[PDB]
């Protein structure tokens, strides 16, 4: 039993770009960095350009 | 200015003594008892009364009464016939190690320009206000100071909105973390600022405290938290060890926790009282020395802030959570109509609102811990 070896298939393995396999930080600091831009542009910013819609 | 050293006080007497650049104005017979502010004030109409001040305090000027000393002189004191009066020079100011005091120089910058909108949100944002200090509820997104993209809102940024009938902007006298949101107080004079910034040092009795909502229940309601930091530069970021025992090149940091109230041993509503400033003090304790992470800190509780178990109210995916850290109940040296000092809170933010009204715990109530 424990003398035959297991092979895992990298399917299983998380894919590399993953948010689950990115650390939480990166995440938190990717989202907060959105709200961010997303309140310069609601309130109008020195070198804030429009460029989106609503 | 740069080229300034640290100087101990007979390197700084050393320094003043051989330093020639020296102007040396004689009192006579119209003179004689004219006193020193006034007398320094004729000379100098450049100079503001608060140099003066400061300088004749700090020894910066002082005067020679041929006694083979130097007198050091209050404001209020008179002259003396045939005595010298030793006042500095810009020259002793700028060519020499000795650092002026922080307001004879002058230094000016630029000012920079604040939409009508973001005037309004200033307005919005400011809950109290009087002669000398604001008390303004900074949002949970929005940083303090200008991060590290120049192209980037900031309370320093906005602080020329709430300059209401006011030549000169307010000073922010603390800093909060760009994740947390809460009270953060503004003098509005120079003086307002320098009385109140003796609040912010380190203290032995809170005057603030800190709504938090943590993963996990602390093993105990209510107690003290005393961690020792060492922070350092690392690559990018900044290293934090921290430490139970004390070390040379280390800062402490103590709160006093109490669990106001508890769902399970899933979450937990935590307020902390802070005794000392330090970098993330609040969180870190939350963190390792309590166990029980902000429901909204990945930067420590990676991946155990955003718990399953608030599946129902938050997505655990949903890595934007807010942080779950709130200041509030800031207590002021001034008092009011009532005679009891001013204790301004902050409205709790929209995500610890809905948690709090989820779990069916109230959540405008007045915490006592804070008179």
């Amino acid at each position: 039993p424990a003398s035959r070896n297991i092979v895992v298939p990298d399917a299983v393995h998380a894919k590399v770009g993953s948010p689950d396999t990115l650390p939480a930080e990166i995440l938190q600091k990717r989202a907060q960095r959105a709200l961010l831009m997303q309140l310069q542009q609601n309130v109008i910013w020195e070198g804030t350009v429009i460029s989106d819609e609503r | 200015h740069a080229r300034y050293r640290p100087l101990s006080l007979r390197a700084r007497q050393t320094l003043s003594e051989k330093s020639d650049d020296l102007q040396y104005h004689v009192v006579t017979q119209e003179w004689f008892g004219e006193r020193v502010d006034s007398f320094l004030t004729c000379h100098y109409p450049q100079w503001d009364y608060e140099t003066i001040k400061r300088l004749v305090q700090q020894g910066h000027i002082y005067r020679y009464r041929k006694n083979g000393k130097k007198k050091f002189t209050r404001l209020t004191d008179r002259l003396e016939f045939d005595e010298l009066l030793v006042v500095p020079t810009r020259a002793f100011w700028e060519k020499q190690l000795a650092p002026p005091s922080g307001v004879l120089e002058e230094t000016d910058g630029p000012k920079f320009k604040l939409s009508a909108t973001a005037r309004e949100m200033a307005h919005n944002m400011v809950l109290f206000k009087n002669e000398h200090v604001i008390v303004i509820n900074k949002p949970h997104g929005l940083p303090m100071m200008p991060t590290d993209d120049p192209q980037e809102m900031s309370i320093a940024a906005m602080l020329p909105a709430w300059k209401f009938t006011n030549v000169a902007k307010p000073v922010v006298c603390h800093n909060l973390d760009r994740e947390t949101s809460g009270c953060v107080v503004l003098a509005r004079t120079r003086n307002a600022h320098r009385m109140l910034g003796r609040m912010f040092v380190k203290r032995v009795v809170p005057n603030s405290v800190y709504w938090s909502f943590c993963v996990g229940k602390p093993t105990v309601n209510y107690g003290r938290v005393r961690m020792h930091f060492d922070i350092t530069r690392g690559n990018k970021g900044d290293i934090i060890v921290a430490r139970p025992s004390p070390t040379k090149t280390s800062k402490v940091a103590i709160a006093e926790f109490v669990v106001n109230a508890s769902a399970l041993e899933f979450g937990s509503f935590i307020s902390f009282y802070p005794l000392t400033t330090r970098r993330h003090q609040e969180r870190i304790m939350a963190a390792h020395a309590l166990r029980c992470p902000v429901l909204g800190d990945a930067k420590y509780g990676g991946d155990a802030a955003f718990p399953s178990s608030l599946s129902l109210f938050w997505d655990p995916e949903n890595k934007g959570l807010p942080l779950h850290l709130h200041h509030r109940k800031i207590q002021l040296p001034y008092k009011n109509t009532a005679g009891e000092f001013i204790c301004v809170t902050a409205p709790l933010p929209t995500q610890m609102e809905k948690t709090f009204k989820k779990l069916g715990w109230p959540c405008e109530v007045d915490d006592p811990l804070i008179p």
